[PDB]
């Protein structure tokens, strides 16, 4: 399971 | 357009793994302090952008980590960096869930 989450841009 | 609550930390003047060093480079030297003062801001997460605003088509990636408390940090255009603190983890990480379909709204 998760310890660091990121959202890049389109 | 969902609300949060956070701390704040402070501002500069390939993947995501090098955004937390440039933020534990600008720790050890000075620049942007570890520990926050108690001060409870508002994060809110809205179409418009992030609610000092800053822009959905400008801003690029969002991480979060463990520096029990957390660490947050953005990336709006020169670049930027506003870094911030939250209250756990999961919270951290419920941040970008809404950045994952605000994106999707425009």
């Amino acid at each position: 399971k998760s310890a660091v989450t990121t959202v890049v841009n389109p | 357009c969902a609300e949060f609550r956070i701390k704040y930390v402070g501002a500069i003047e390939e993947g995501p793994l090098d955004l937390i060093n440039y933020i534990d480079v600008a720790q050890q030297d000075g620049k942007l302090p570890f520990v926050p003062p108690e001060e409870e801001f508002i994060m809110g997460v809205s179409k418009y952008g992030i609610k000092h605003r800053h822009a959905l088509y400008l801003i690029i990636r969002m991480v979060c980590y463990d520096d029990g408390k957390s660490l947050l940090a953005l990336k709006t255009t020169e670049y930027s960096l506003w870094v911030y603190q939250c209250n756990s983890l999961e919270q951290a990480q419920a941040i970008c869930k809404v950045l994952s379909t605000a994106f999707d709204s425009v």
